[PDB]
């Protein structure tokens, strides 16, 4: 929600399906209801029990197949104006498509057999929450750190955060994928030399992530530093549903740039200025 | 130095025609650096191409390939019978794959 | 094989074989094995032990 | 700085003061436009001096049925988060206040119902509804010249 | 400082001349502009500095 | 300039009609062309003055058009929607409205979604004198007002002459044919 | 669109065909100056042609 | 880092602030053309002066510069295949990267092919000119541009005309050859571009030729003798010869 | 797996030729 | 195996690299004569033994891929070498040039090809005595050996 | 394929989701036949290995 | 992403989206048959693994 949100702000369109989407979030929260046995697929319940937790477990990917389509559908065709809030859902969508692959090969069941309770449930795991909850609160603030905070965002360090940050969380849950390919047992406190690599990248990759989240507090602190108003966006008018309106807001638009670009050296000066840059010559006339 | 042969004197501004590399940033007159270009469109076309479609589907393929004729997909040599000994077979989990 | 724990819920889990066995104490477990491949497979206790 | 020529303009728009075409022509939109938004404002009385700004995004002067020279404000709205709204009691764009208690005086906002009876049909420039997905599949068209087009065929013998 | 040097002979000669309009004027404008005893002098005080 | 003038000497003009020809010939509803001197410059222009170049008369968009004899062209290009008729039994009298927006939701018969979007294509009411199953437009670009005059191959081609359009076309083809290769390969 | 010296070529040698006056006389001469590696007289306008005149 | 000093840099300094205080934006125009004939502007207020359809009179795919790397990366992914010199896995790779590139000069050419402008038209008053052309994808694109902002080019192309008593058309209007010229800046889908050429085919009609050299001059045209024609021949996004 | 999932049967693979004395 | 397919390939280029001989030329003469008869000009379905059209199966793909391909992309190459030289000498893209130069170049390579694997190839028609293939390979095999005083497998 | 099979494309298209991305489609189909043959390849090989 | 990032900001090409409301009725069926067949694979796998 927070995601789709965000979205439709930034391009100002209608979503793709609002109400397909309610109804399948709905569905999708009355399904899980009816995985319970799917994390205890090795308890060894009984095989029509085991068969229909399996079974239910595979439909449940109908609904996010859905979300999927209509956020990617509502990010197409409209005016896209680039804020830090769209590369934060960005990049939420991308961990989440990462995310649902996993976990549909984790129901199969000769995979789950082969990989229950092991490195590759333990970054599935993390991947879902760790990637796609914190990547989307962190989108959420940002898209909403003016009325929560009452000042603008630092851009550079805002920048920053959403790079470390959302690189960590790949290069954490990269190598423990592959240690999952591996069949490294989750809750281990020693594996043998030949996950070293792996565990040492992963261990890099949190390190990077603890970098991040660093960024983001200095990048908070760069924010109660600034004290600068911030300006809608959207300046009143999220939907150009009409030809006035949107001649309205190209006026103010530019009106609003030519006031911010004010004091700013023309383009014939700013380009003689470059040009003869460069001043050091050895002998003159 | 005023008079160099096999150089022909700059009289005036040429035509943007004799231009030996096309800039991407360009000026808006109110005074902007404008990054966002048609011609930055064009440049960022290509190189695109070749991460999210190039690799994407030949990096695995071209790294089996090579280790396959280079590597013999690191078989042991020590071996009595191809008849009766375990195929040890190429690459198949797609590294350029999430998976 | 007849699995069963006598303590606690371990595990048998050959990832050579690809198998894992839950051994839970009570439960006898009578699980199928076949030996296709000739060869010799590690593994461990895929399960907290304590 | 495509600048057209009021006159044009007044050509283009009869019933417009020729003064607002000097304002509208100090706007800085491409002639097409310029033109299109003087059919608007000259359509639908806008008054095209007024600053938008945070009270109100645009200032209108209508006569109604009852013959009165009345004003319009048409103000700023929200993209369903009202939080994100900018609530502002002064003319500029900045967010600068911060009222702690969004309802200070305790009183809900109100979403009136338009029931289906009381209700007539969409004149408020309804004839865009479906201009957007039209354009989209006419860019996404491409055309037989009309110079290819067979003309003058045989009429329908029940027709 | 070599390089820095090179660039700002042949700024100063394309304000001078015309940029080369062939593979054979490129070659005949880079050595005039090597030519250069600016050029030199030049090189002489970015290779102490 | 001066220069200029001389060779304003042999210059020649030549007309614009091409590709479009003329509107006035073909769509009963549009006046013949005219030619409008504007006035001479007034002395003074002040704000409050307003144009006073002859106007053009006004023509309102009809909510529908009779059926023309064949002789129909569109007067906005229309959605495309289909590339094959429609064969729609018809009960004779019964007018129908054929739909020309193109955005018709209610198939061959007019949807009144043509008065929601920006066209000037209206409906045409047609009333057939014999019963039978006809073969509507689906084409919208068809001469014959509600038969199709088999003017959607015509655009088809016209699409298959376009370089994007053969792009299109030709890329369909090809996975459908490399499809067809790998079913063809699948055994091996 | 292809070849202009070709086409040149092309009508000397159907004026030759034809049986002109001059014929073999001026279908000679045209072929004395027959080169290796004619050029490519067809340069785009709106085509850049400085990094591009090596492989003219 | 003002301490230092040099003259050079006053010498700027004082020529931008010369600058920033005589150069306006408001400035005095004196190439002023009086036309030959009444002019009769379309319904929209504007005169063709020029049409054509460069991409019905282009090659398109058989180019000349694009053939020769389209057909030469099978021989490199040949080489890359059977491995014929015996090199290593890294110089493999390496020669893979020709192939890689190839699509790099066709699609200069073809973006190349956008700039032609397809069709002109003058507004009324005489100050802006609007060019449409159709990029390859079959995307109509127009924009209007200055008066001034126009510059001739030589028939060689190789250095710019002079701005007047420059013959680039026939006695009867015809152009004498396909024309290149440079504007300083044009507003492409409300993006300005600085040092665009553009370029008019042979193939086009110059329609009304004489006001066509006054654009191609860059004098402003005195628009005092207009007339309008109630035609409204031309349709939304109607179909035209060029596609 | 589906009716063509590994989309490709190896017919070609005979059965391996005993060579016993 | 992989490496034994490695092997046997690189051996057949330091051979082919070092000389033919003349009675090594001939047998190699008489090897291709016998592919050519009963292999690459016959159906391999005709043979009646399954196996005996399975192991034929098997020698003509290889046959195929490392004779036929292999000499169809080396005048592959050849062909669009020439076709970039005509090309570049006209200014313009020729016709001609591809086909004639990739016929061309097969002929060639045709042999060659022929010439390197010509063991090889052999190789896949050790049947046995079981098949008429395998009769009529142990006789064309111990002519061979005859004529170069060679005791082969 | 696409919009020629159904009759009332418009329709079509919103009943799918009132957007558009058909041009999209088509270039991405035809890239897509023109990458999918190499994994193919790949895939045959693998397979081949698998069966020995 | 390479025609949004291309021709949807707003220095290039831009849309004016006039949309009420949604009217999609089979857009989520239609998309589902791509979900659909990945768990058929899937559980066909599983079936002739297990
Ligand atoms: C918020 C977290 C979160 C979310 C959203 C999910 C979502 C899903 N999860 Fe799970 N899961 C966990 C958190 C989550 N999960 C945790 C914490 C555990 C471990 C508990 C423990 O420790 O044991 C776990 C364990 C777990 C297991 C067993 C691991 C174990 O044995 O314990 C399984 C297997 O059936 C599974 C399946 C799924 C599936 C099938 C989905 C589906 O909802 C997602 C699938 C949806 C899609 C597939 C749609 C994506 C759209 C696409 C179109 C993808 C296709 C794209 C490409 C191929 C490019 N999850
Ligand atoms: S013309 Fe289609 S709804 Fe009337
Ligand atoms: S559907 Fe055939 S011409 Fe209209
Ligand atoms: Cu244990
Ligand atoms: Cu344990
Ligand atoms: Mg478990």
């Amino acid at each position: 929600g927070f995601i789709n949100m965000i979205v439709p702000h930034n391009n100002t369109r209608r979503v793709a399906s609002k109400h397909h989407m309610i109804w399948a979030i709905y569905v999708m929260a009355y399904m899980g209801y009816l995985v319970w046995g799917h994390h205890m697929y090795l308890v060894g319940l009984d095989h029509r029990s085991r068969t229909m937790y399996s079974t239910i477990t595979i439909m449940i990917s109908m609904p996010a197949t859905i979300k999927v389509v209509n956020w990617t559908l509502s990010l197409v065709n409209g005016a896209l104006k680039i804020d830090l809030p769209f590369l934060f859902s960005m990049s939420f969508l991308l961990l989440f498509l990462v995310a649902g692959f996993t976990g549909m090969w984790l129901s199969h069941v000769s995979l789950n057999v082969s990989m229950h309770d092991t490195f590759y449930v333990v970054a599935h795991f993390h991947i879902m929450l760790s990637g796609a909850a914190m990547t989307g609160i962190f989108s959420g603030i940002y898209y909403y750190f003016n009325a929560l905070f009452g000042v603008k965002y630092s851009r550079m360090f805002g920048y920053m955060h959403l790079i470390y940050y959302s690189g960590g969380q790949w290069v954490a849950f990269v190598p423990l994928f592959y240690l999952g390919f591996s069949g490294m047992p989750r809750r281990i406190h020693d594996y043998p030399v030949v996950f070293m690599g792996w565990h040492s990248m992963s261990t890099t990759g949190h390190f990077i992530t603890l970098v991040g989240i660093i960024f983001f507090f200095l990048m908070m602190f760069d924010s109660h530093i600034e004290r600068r108003a911030s300006t809608s966006t959207t300046l009143g008018l999220p939907r150009w549903y009409k030809r006035i309106s949107y001649y309205i807001f190209k006026i103010r638009y530019l009106q609003h740039t030519k006031s911010k670009m004010n004091g700013i050296p023309g383009s014939t000066v700013r380009l003689m200025l470059i040009n003869r840059h460069f001043v050091e010559y050895e002998v003159y006339e | 130095p005023n008079n160099i042969k096999g150089l022909i004197p700059k009289t005036c501004r040429l035509p943007a025609t004799r231009n030996w590399y096309r800039r991407t940033s360009s000026f808006e007159r109110n005074g902007f650096f404008n990054i966002h270009t048609p011609v930055l469109n064009t440049k960022m076309i290509p190189w695109l191409l070749f991460i999210v479609l190039t690799w994407g589907w030949s990096s695995f393929q071209i790294g089996g390939y090579n280790y396959e004729r280079f590597d013999d997909n690191g078989e042991r040599r020590n071996t009595l019978y191809w008849k009766l000994s375990p195929v040890e077979f190429p690459q198949s989990k797609l590294w350029n794959r999430p998976s | 094989l007849i699995t069963n724990s006598y303590d606690i819920v371990h595990s048998w889990f050959i990832p050579g074989l690809g198998i894992k066995l839950d051994c839970v104490p009570g439960r006898s477990t009578h699980h199928t094995f076949f030996i296709d491949n000739v060869g010799f497979y590690y593994g461990q206790c895929a399960e907290i032990c304590g | 700085y495509c600048q057209m020529d009021p006159e044009e303009i007044m050509r283009r728009v009869p019933g417009i003061t020729r003064k607002e075409a000097e304002f509208i022509t100090k706007l800085g939109l491409s002639p097409q436009e310029q033109v299109d938004f003087a059919y608007i404002a000259y359509n639908i009385g806008l008054d095209i001096f007024y600053f938008t700004n945070q009270m109100f995004v645009a200032r209108q002067v209508v006569t109604n049925s009852k013959g009165e020279k009345v004003e319009v404000l048409w103000n700023a709205q929200c993209y369903e988060d009202i939080a994100q709204l900018n609530v502002g009691f002064a003319p500029v764009l900045e967010s600068v206040d911060y009222h702690w208690e969004i309802f200070l005086w305790a009183d809900p906002p109100i979403k009136p119902n338009n029931d289906f009876d009381l209700n007539v049909p969409c004149t408020w420039f309804e004839y865009e509804q479906e201009w957007w997905m039209e354009s989209c599949i006419q860019e996404d068209q491409f055309n037989l010249p009309e110079d290819e087009r067979p003309y003058n065929t045989p009429r329908n013998p029940h027709c | 400082e070599n390089i820095t040097a090179l660039v700002e002979n042949c700024k100063l000669l394309a304000t001078k001349y015309e940029k080369p309009q062939n593979l054979r004027q490129a070659a005949t404008f880079m050595k005039e502009v090597f030519k250069l005893e600016n050029y030199r002098k030049a090189v002489w005080n970015r290779s102490q500095y | 300039m001066s220069a200029i003038l001389k060779r304003a000497a042999k210059y020649k003009r030549v007309s614009s009609i091409l590709c479009e020809g003329e509107a006035h010939l073909r769509d009963p509803f549009t006046p013949p062309p005219v030619i409008l001197k504007p006035p001479a410059p007034r002395k003074d222009k002040k704000p409050d003055d307003i144009t006073d170049f002859p106007a053009q008369k006004l023509i309102p968009l009809p909510e529908s058009i009779p059926y023309q004899e064949g002789k129909y062209r569109p007067a906005s290009i229309p959605m495309v929607a289909g590339f094959f008729p429609y064969n729609c039994y018809l009960q004779q009298g019964k007018v129908y409205s054929w739909c020309s927006c193109g955005i018709s939701q209610s198939g061959p018969w007019c949807d009144g979604l043509c008065n929601s979007v920006v066209t000037r294509c209206r409906p045409v009411v047609f009333n057939v004198s014999q019963s039978g199953y006809y073969k509507i437009c689906n084409c919208k670009f068809s001469a014959n007002a509600p038969f199709c005059n088999n003017t959607h191959r015509k655009m088809v081609r016209y699409h298959h002459q376009t370089h994007r359009g053969f792009y299109e076309i030709w890329g369909a083809a090809l996975f459908v044919l490399g499809w067809v290769y790998m079913g063809f390969n699948y055994y091996t | 669109a292809y070849d202009p010296e070709l086409v040149r070529l092309e009508k000397l040698k159907a004026r030759v065909l034809l049986e002109e006056e001059g014929a073999l006389l001026e279908y000679a001469h045209f072929i004395s100056k027959r080169p290796y590696n004619k050029p490519y007289e067809k340069w785009g306008v709106s085509e850049e042609h400085v990094k591009q005149q090596i492989l003219g | 880092l003002n301490h230092v000093q040099n003259m050079l840099e006053e010498n700027l300094k004082y020529d931008a602030q010369k600058y920033n205080d005589e150069v306006a934006v408001i400035q005095k125009t004196s190439r002023i053309y009086k036309p030959t004939y009444t002019i009769e502007f379309n319904r929209e207020g504007e005169v063709l002066v020029y049409s054509a359809d460069p991409i019905k009179n282009s090659v398109v795919y058989f180019k000349y510069p694009y053939v020769l790397y389209e057909a030469a990366i099978p021989l490199f992914i040949w080489a890359w295949i059977y491995n014929p010199l015996e090199l290593s896995k890294n110089a493999v790779n390496s020669l893979l990267i020709y192939p890689n590139i190839a699509w790099i000069p066709r699609m200069w050419y073809w973006r190349s092919l956008q700039y032609k402008i397809q069709k002109m038209y003058l507004l009324r008053g005489g100050k802006v000119a609007k060019i449409e052309t159709q990029s390859l994808a079959g995307d109509r694109f127009t924009s209007w541009v200055e008066t001034y902002q126009f510059h001739p080019l030589t028939q060689d192309q190789k250095n710019f005309d002079n701005q007047d008593n420059a013959e680039f058309l026939e006695d009867e209007g015809q152009l004498k050859y396909e024309l290149g010229v440079q504007l300083d800046n044009l507003q492409e889908m409300g993006t300005t571009s600085q040092d665009i050429v553009i370029n008019f085919m042979k193939e086009g009609t110059v329609h009304h030729p004489e006001l066509f050299e006054a654009i191609v001059k860059g004098y402003n045209i005195d628009t005092s003798d207009y007339v309008i024609n109630t035609a409204n021949n031309l349709r939304a996004r109607e179909g035209n010869h060029n596609h | 797996m589906a009716l063509f999932f590994m989309a490709n049967t190896a017919i070609s693979v005979p059965s391996v030729l005993d060579t016993s004395p | 195996s992989c490496t034994t397919r490695r092997f046997i390939d690189e051996k057949e280029k330091l051979e082919y690299s070092r000389g033919y001989n003349q009675q090594e030329l001939e047998a190699s003469k008489l090897r291709k004569d016998f592919v050519k008869k009963y292999i690459v000009d016959f159906d391999t379905t005709l043979y009646k033994t399954q196996v005996e059209r399975d192991w034929a199966y098997i020698a003509k793909r290889e046959y195929r891929y490392e004779v036929q391909l292999k000499s169809i992309g080396y005048g592959g190459a050849l062909a669009n070498a020439v076709l970039l030289w005509r090309i570049y000498a006209n200014k313009k893209m020729v016709f001609w040039p591809i086909p004639i130069v990739g016929a061309l170049g097969y002929l060639y390579f045709q042999p060659v090809f022929f010439q390197k694997s010509n063991k090889r190839f052999f190789d896949m028609c050790n049947v046995g005595e079981e098949y008429y293939l395998g009769r009529e390979r142990n006789k064309i095999l111990r002519e061979c050996n005859k004529i170069l005083n060679v005791e082969d497998f | 394929m696409g919009s020629v099979w159904f009759r009332n494309r418009y329709w079509w298209y919103r009943s799918l989701y009132d957007d558009y991305v058909a041009r999209e489609a088509k270039l991405a189909f035809g890239i897509a036949a023109f990458i999918w043959l190499p994994h193919y390849y790949w895939g045959i090989h693998l397979n081949r290995a698998f069966e020995v | 992403i390479l025609k949004v990032a291309r021709f949807r900001v707003l220095k290039m090409r831009p849309k004016i989206s006039t949309s009420y409301r949604p009217h999609g009725k089979w857009g989520d069926f239609l998309a589902c048959i791509i979900p659909l067949i990945w768990c058929i694979n899937i559980l066909t796998n599983s079936n002739l693994i297990l």
